[PDB]
């Protein structure tokens, strides 16, 4: 966590009650009294009596220290790869199957190149043994 | 311009390219036409591996030469296999194609590359997949070296941090138990 | 083998992660972890200045 | 009715309204901020703050078996399914390296074509030059 | 729905250690947890 | 997942988007058409 003024841990964790935004009491007093009751980054009025409001960490459950370790960090862990996993899985299958798509066209259109090669080289025989002809009878 | 653009679509293709056995299979082709478009193929495949050299494929290969062309007879050449097209295949039936393919040689058998439509033997196919699997065991413990190097490396360089977050945790947990005999220490004398 | 392959890429490649970004995060954890240890560090001294309090005054 | 990006049931649905299709909100919002907003199968940019459409339907009641009643089978069977989804993976990009391979021999046969195509062409072109000039030239009977 | 409040902070940040990068890590990781605050959870129990 | 009208699952899915709201085509249409183009638990005006 961070505090929005100040960009540390706040020692006294006070919200403010209009936006939900985590402030430090001394630097926010410090703000309303040098900005007559502005909140920092909006153009809300705050009310340092009314509108904001402490934090209590009630400490009945033992406390686990944020730890890559702990299950719930290990769940977010399985399903943020599970979540780059299946992305990199959808785009691979997405040009999969645009070179698949084009792989089609591309072997009809090898079908036709061979096709109008095999056209071509009649074609260009027959001419071949036209002027062959031609320049034997030719004399 | 005069290089081919088809493999300068990166998609990642052979550093080694063999003229001989590549020009020897083009003339052993029994169709003429296709025959043809082999062996201009095998000089691509040479030109490309001689006069753009990949990472790995060997230098100083021979490039071949190619006659001028025109751009415009060019164009003339792609009208006509242009007007030599048929009807384009939907891309649902290439997908249902593909599925049927996948579901006769399933997505192991169509990620070995060795595996052509005439290959129907069985040794050929165990051969083929002793290869695949010599090449991936190599893959396996190079890797497997790399990360142990560099789980190492991470290791000796952060467990001067490491050592500090165990006796912080304890510390937090004495702060815990301490705070706890307080408060009821707290409640059991106001009463008294 | 190839299980173990992707298995054994994606721990390299979050190894070449935790080496190229993984210091800074372990210093805003461990300060992290340090303000909470501070937090019931001030709470368990209250409540020690209010037994005091109490003890002194009665 | 299933996500288009998991082939599942999102766990919080959001529909695309230019097409009209089913996402799940964190992946696609991931997927825009990789691809610099641009929907998945199209090309026009996906708008997560207005375009996105949530749906609130009932939960989906997925059942729990009596085999699954027990956490070691729990973990087996993640352990079980997340193998099979990564070797999927490993697959499927082996699958596409093959055939990007497969075609890039192809369009090697297919420029070599077109420039036999091509050779022929001129070939043919000189072949009936030289014969019109040889008929000219000659006296047809 | 009124007298909840939440707040607008960012994401905290937990550093991934470098023994637990792999899957396989991670799943040892996940069992020794669940083993260690399931016996946490019994001894509670049994103390209370 | 269930339809908001039978409960059961659409054939031909449709979402009425200013609620958000999953209905079957069929059902929503004829409920439309029966009570001049009004959402069911709602009362604005619903375009089939």
């Amino acid at each position: 966590m961070l505090c929005a003024l100040s960009g540390e841990i706040p020692e006294e964790p006070v919200v403010s009650k209009k936006t939900g935004v985590l402030f430090e009491k001394r630097l926010i007093l410090k703000y309303l009294e040098e900005h007559n009751n502005i909140e920092p980054g909006t153009t809300e009025e705050l009310d340092p009596e009314t509108d904001l409001l402490p934090i209590k960490t009630s400490r009945v459950v033992r406390p686990r220290p944020p730890n890559f370790t702990s299950i719930p960090s290990l769940l977010k862990a399985f399903q943020d790869e599970w979540d780059a996993l299946v992305l990199e899985t959808y785009t691979t299958r997405e040009q999969l199957a645009r070179v698949r798509e084009e792989l089609a066209t591309a072997l009809y259109q090898h079908d036709a190149a061979v096709r109008v090669i095999a056209r071509l080289t009649r074609e260009r025989d027959e001419a071949r043994e036209a002027l062959a002809r031609l320049t034997v009878t030719g004399a | 311009r005069r290089r081919t653009q088809v493999m300068q679509r990166e998609l990642p293709r052979t550093a080694v390219v063999d003229i001989d056995a590549l020009l020897r299979a083009a003339d052993e082709i029994e169709d003429p036409a296709r025959a043809l478009v082999a062996r201009e193929a095998a000089l691509l495949m040479a030109h490309d591996a001689a006069k753009y050299p990949l990472p790995g494929a060997p230098p100083g290969v021979k490039p071949v030469e190619i006659p001028r062309f025109s751009d415009d007879e060019l164009a003339e050449a792609r009208l006509q296999i242009l007007m030599e097209m048929k009807e384009k295949p939907a891309p649902e039936v290439v997908h249902a194609i593909w599925n049927r393919r996948e579901e006769n040689l399933n997505a192991l058998r169509l990620g070995l590359g060795y595996y052509d439509s005439d290959s129907e033997d069985g040794e050929d196919d165990v051969a083929n997949i002793r290869a695949t699997l010599e090449a991936a065991l190599d893959r396996l413990m190079a890797s497997a070296e790399k990360g142990n190097k560099l789980e190492k490396k991470l290791n000796l360089h952060l467990g001067g941090y490491k050592n500090r977050a165990e006796m912080l945790r304890k510390k937090l947990g004495e702060a815990h138990a301490a705070l706890e005999k307080a408060r009821n220490a707290l409640a059991g004398f106001q009463v008294l | 083998a190839y299980t173990a392959q992707a298995y054994l890429s994606a721990r390299r490649a979050h190894l070449a992660l935790l080496d190229t970004h993984g210091k800074n995060a372990w210093l805003i954890g461990n300060w992290h972890l340090e303000g909470e240890v501070k937090a019931v560090e001030k709470e368990l001294a209250e409540t020690k200045r209010e037994i005091d309090r109490v003890s002194l005054a009665r």
